RNA sequence: AACGAGACUCUGGCAUGCUAACUAGUUACGCGACCCCCGAGCGGUCGGCGUCCCCCAACUUCUUAGAGGGACAAGUGGCGU
């Protein structure tokens, strides 16, 4: 048997995703057909291997990003998450508290407020 | 492939030459190698669209 | 509160089931066309036993059948083939009288003129092509058309004005004056590739539908877009009902009936639950087509089954 | 990035779908002829046997050989970072 697609099956299967993302749906006999209109495929073996593994990036595809293609309609979505996130209009605020040796760190750099102080348990860590 | 006949027995020379795929010509052949898939991608796919409708 | 339920289903197939024909003068016929290279003729015993057995198993095409649509008189059967022909059969025998030959490509859809005197069709080849039915083809629009695959093509119920409607692949719809043969309107909008179109009995729409996810409405004499019905993942096939002032849709897994007075779903139709592990669990649905009642609709799933469902209060 | 692997070329397996055939046929009857009742019948008619003779009959299932179609780990369930 095999059955391991080769490179040159598994590069064609990644372009044709890239540039044709909308036509290519989900089922095999219908993917046959546009990857025969779009690219020059020199023979009936080859083009069925080749939208046999369209199929398979698709149904994957369909779930989250895959590290090879990269389409539109998902950059956008992770263009936004970078652009801001749901979590704050706030800062994460400047109203913090902290302890002893810091206080000290400050009094020769001339803080007075907005602190605290808790002496840590009296010998290194165990 | 060939002969060369010189004053010391025969020398013999062999050369091989890789055609350059001439689309329909006649420099080289058609039916480019088998394993030669290439895609083509057009353009001016421009989405702006709310439902207008022409009319001739 | 008019509301459908699971009346009963239909088996006996071997692959997709793709397209369902009715037609009033028989009201216990059912023509429905498959994946596996053959159409099959129903015989409807209503009772809920099997709600219907296989009749008669036509036969003859190399590969699969996109369109069935039936005559006038329930007599013959016309059906077009991704082989690129297209099948005029004989309800009564079976024997193809005669056949269609011309297009470069798969036949994605066929339709048939109420007075059965002009057959249209559009193909994988990007070209709408009318036709006697002797099998001369009478003329092909290679201008003018689509740029991409004429998925399907739709004859119109008018009284006196022959027009055609079409969608394509390139995302337009495109209303056509016969006789002239020439480009009335377009219909722009529809981000994605189009699946159906299909107009009301009267004409007065076409609810379109395809990889947008949405339905639009559309003007046959006035020329606007009407407005748009939301229907979520895609639409496979739309259909208006006979009787009422109804539109059901055929999105992924499960269908959508729309009021059109205040533009509001009736309900959801959906199908039972299974454990199945997997991203999508359920079967599609292909296409649907209403009775002649407007009692009951058929609509074929993707596992070789057609489902019947019924009105009820 | 290059070669080898693979792709590729021939062949075997499937089409009652297409193209079309006295240098391949089949079915029919136009036949007719032979033979037996071998069965209704009588012996013809109803039929049975024919690589017997025809058709300017109908067609392409069998034969031949061209164009396309078909299979992709594609669908479903497990094991896989
Ligand atoms: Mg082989
Ligand atoms: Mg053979
Ligand atoms: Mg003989
Ligand atoms: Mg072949
Ligand atoms: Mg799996």
């Amino acid at each position: 048997m095999g059955r391991v697609r080769t490179k040159t099956v598994k590069k064609a299967a990644r372009v044709i995703i890239e540039k044709y993302y909308t036509r290519l749906g989900n089922d095999f006999h219908t993917n046959k057909r546009v990857c025969e209109e779009i690219a020059i495929i020199p023979s009936k073996k080859l083009r069925n291997k080749i939208a046999g593994y369209v199929t398979h990036l698709m149904k994957r595809i369909q779930r989250g990003p895959v590290r090879g293609i990269s389409i539109k309609l998902q950059e956008e979505e992770r263009e936004r998450r970078d652009n801001y996130v749901p979590e704050v209009s706030a800062l994460d605020q400047e109203i913090i508290e902290v302890d002893p040796d810091t206080k000290e760190m400050l009094k020769l750099l001339d803080f007075g407020s907005l602190s605290n102080l808790q002496v840590t348990q009296p010998t290194v860590g165990m | 492939v060939r002969h060369v006949l010189l004053r010391q027995g025969v020398l013999g020379i062999k050369v091989k030459i890789m055609l350059p795929w001439d689309p329909s010509g006649k420099i080289g052949p058609k039916k480019p190698l088998p394993d030669h898939v290439s895609i083509v991608e057009p353009k001016d796919e421009i989405l702006p669209t709310t439902p207008i409708s022409e009319q001739k | 509160t008019e509301q459908m339920t699971l009346r009963g289903t239909l088996k006996g197939h071997n692959g997709w089931v793709t397209q369902i024909a009715t037609t009033p003068q028989f009201p216990d016929m059912i023509l429905s066309a498959s994946r596996d290279k053959t159409i099959i003729m129903w015989k409807l015993t209503r009772d809920e036993t099997n709600y219907g057995i296989p009749q008669r198993a036509l036969r003859g095409h190399s590969h699969f059948v996109s369109d069935v649509v039936i005559s006038s008189d329930g007599q013959f059967a016309l059906s077009g083939s991704w082989d690129g022909t297209l099948r005029l059969w004989d309800l009564t025998t079976g024997t193809t009288t005669r056949r269609f030959v011309g297009h470069t490509k798969d036949v994605l859809s066929v339709a048939f003129s109420s007075d059965n005197r002009q057959i249209v069709s559009g193909s994988r080849d990007k070209t709408i092509k009318l036709w006697n039915t002797l099998g001369v083809c009478k003329y092909t629009v290679q201008d003018e058309s689509h740029s991409e695959w004429v998925s399907c093509v739709r004859f119109s119920p008018n009284s006196s004005n022959p027009i055609i409607v079409s969608c394509g692949w390139d995302k337009l719809v495109k209303v056509w004056n016969l006789a002239n043969c020439k480009l009335k309107t377009n219909h722009i909008g529809h981000t994605g590739y189009l699946n159906t179109v299909t107009v009301s009995p009267d004409g007065s729409l076409c609810a379109s539908g395809g990889k947008d996810g949405q339905a639009m409405l559309w003007d046959l004499n006035e020329g606007k877009h009407l407005y748009t019905l939301d229907g979520g993942d895609i639409i496979n096939a739309l259909c208006f009902s006979p009787n009422r002032y109804w539109l059901c849709a055929a999105t992924g897994p499960s269908i959508k009936i729309w009021d059109l007075e205040g533009k509001i779903i009736v309900d959801e139709l959906k199908q039972e639950v299974i454990s199945t592990s997997s991203k999508a669990e359920p079967p599609q649905c292909t296409s649907l087509a209403w009775s002649a009642d407007g009692q009951t609709l058929f609509a074929g799933y993707t596992d070789n089954l057609v489902r019947v469902w019924q009105v009820t209060i």
